[PDB]
């Protein structure tokens, strides 16, 4: 940002694509943590059991 | 998406634009679609409270009326779910399709939860065995209006 | 068939939730456009002789 | 009505009058529900409104006819399609 | 959130109104359809 | 709930539309009562709007 006006930049390849996302992990690992809070309890059939 | 992207890029030239130079939007389909479906929403949030007045102004109990309303969502959604698994999109028409199908799916739950409670209501048989006596004599009517329809 | 989730509450929940999330997840992921593709595709070709 | 015939012991004319005296209110809990479901759609004015007004008054006039009117009639078709055209023995 | 609150004041003032409309309906036709009673139909298809 | 009551015994606004429900419900089976002693004319009314 501290260079000559009509400069500018963008990434590519490797750095393009961690951009789109590089950790997703703690999202669909969350999704995973309430299908399998509530997928167990689908055959105890209790509530808090799994 | 393609005019998504395109705000995209073109967000990137401004900052090497000339003194004085300034873009503008004379002709923009988006706004519409985006009211368009905002419009919609609006009509099945609204939608939703009337079918629990009714709901409650019929059944008269706070408890009677979670039933119906919570099974609603799981349908309309449960629809996006199918519809794009056949390539569908959400669209102006499929979309403004569902607020008829909220119609008509709202009563494929209430016609047998009212049924339940009339049935209740006589021989005086809790919950379970009122549900039950309720889907046998009405459940297998509930396959054939589906497959008529 | 309605019997055997009128003795097993939750499992129904299961289901309906396990739609709740293919739903909810079936419009984050779907495109979104005022209409589907309705017109015979056609193709342009385009010269110009100054 | 039908299981009223055969699933219990009774003949059309009062089979019909308990199935629909049972039945009544439901039909309207129903199409109460559902009209107050479109009430938006029909009222709806601007921001593109062509769509929804067209849908909505549509299926309204269609929804009134086919509770009050159609709960008389009903009736009267299940009991001539019996009546006049069923198996004696 | 605000048009909601008109929501609220449409619903509950709507739900009885129309209800009363559609009971309005079958009461009255009730009344005409008793005033209209007929006689039976015809021996063509026996 | 109880067996047989259909919540006329009730406080308030709701006992009276229970009352003017049910009354609603014997005036439209009383008056279906005359309507099926009569099925030909109504086959042809049927017709009429038909
Ligand atoms: C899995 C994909 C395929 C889905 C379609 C499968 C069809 C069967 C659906 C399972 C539900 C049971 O389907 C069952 O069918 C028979 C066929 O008359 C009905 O048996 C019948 O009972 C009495 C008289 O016998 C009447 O109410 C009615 O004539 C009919 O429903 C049951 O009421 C219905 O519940
Ligand atoms: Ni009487």
């Amino acid at each position: 940002s501290k260079l000559p006006t009509g400069v500018g930049y963008d990434w590519t390849g490797m750095s393009y694509q961690e951009r789109l996302s590089g950790n997703q992990a703690p999202s669909l690992y969350a999704i995973s943590l309430i299908v399998v809070f509530l997928c167990l309890a689908a055959l105890y059939e209790s509530w808090s059991i799994p | 998406d393609t005019a998504a992207a395109i705000r995209a890029e073109l967000a990137k030239m401004e900052p090497f634009f000339p003194s004085g130079l300034k873009i503008v939007y004379p002709y923009d389909t988006t706004p519409f679609v985006k009211i368009s479906i905002h419009e919609v929403v609006k009509t099945l949030v609204e939608a939703i409270i009337l079918v629990f007045l009714v709901m409650y102004l019929f059944l008269q109990n706070f408890r009677a009326t979670l039933i119906p309303t919570i099974a609603v969502p799981v349908v309309l959604l449960g629809t996006f779910a199918v519809l794009a698994a056949f390539g569908f999109s959400i669209n102006t028409l499929t979309m403004f399709g569902m607020v008829l199908a909220i119609g008509l799916l709202v009563d494929d739950a209430i016609v047998v939860v009212e049924n339940v409670e009339r049935v209740m209501a006589e021989e005086g048989l809790p919950p379970k065995e009122a549900t039950r006596k309720s889907m046998g004599q009405i459940q297998g009517a509930l396959v054939g209006i589906a497959m008529v329809l | 068939m309605p019997n055997f989730f009128i003795d097993r509450p939750i499992f129904a929940w299961v289901i309906a939730i396990i739609i709740m999330l293919a739903g909810g997840l079936a419009i984050l992921k779907l495109p979104v456009a005022q209409y589907p593709t309705i017109a015979p595709p056609a193709v342009t070709i385009s010269a110009s002789y100054p | 009505a039908k299981d009223l015939m055969d699933k219990e012991g009774k003949g059309l004319i009062e089979a019909t009058l308990d199935a629909v005296r049972m039945r009544l209110r439901p039909i309207l809990m129903t199409s109460l529900a559902f009209i107050l479901g479109v009430m938006p759609l029909v009222i709806s004015t601007g921001a593109g409104s062509g769509a929804q007004n067209a849908v909505g008054t549509g299926v309204m006039g269609g929804m009134v006819t086919a509770t009050v009117l159609a709960i008389f009639f009903v009736p009267v078709f299940f009991v001539v399609v019996r009546r006049r055209f069923s198996r004696k023995n | 959130m605000l048009e909601l609150l008109k929501s609220l004041v449409f619903a509950v003032i709507m739900v009885p109104v129309v209800m009363a409309i559609i009971l309005g309906l079958i009461y009255g036709l009730g009344e005409v359809f008793n005033i209209f009673s007929g006689v039976g139909k015809k021996d063509q298809p026996g | 709930i109880a067996k047989g009551d259909h919540g006329e015994g009730k406080k308030g606004f709701f006992g009276w539309f229970n009352r003017m429900f049910e009354k609603s419900t014997h005036h439209y089976t009383d008056s279906v009562g005359g309507i099926l002693r009569s099925t030909g004319r109504y086959l042809v009314l049927y017709l009429i709007i038909v």
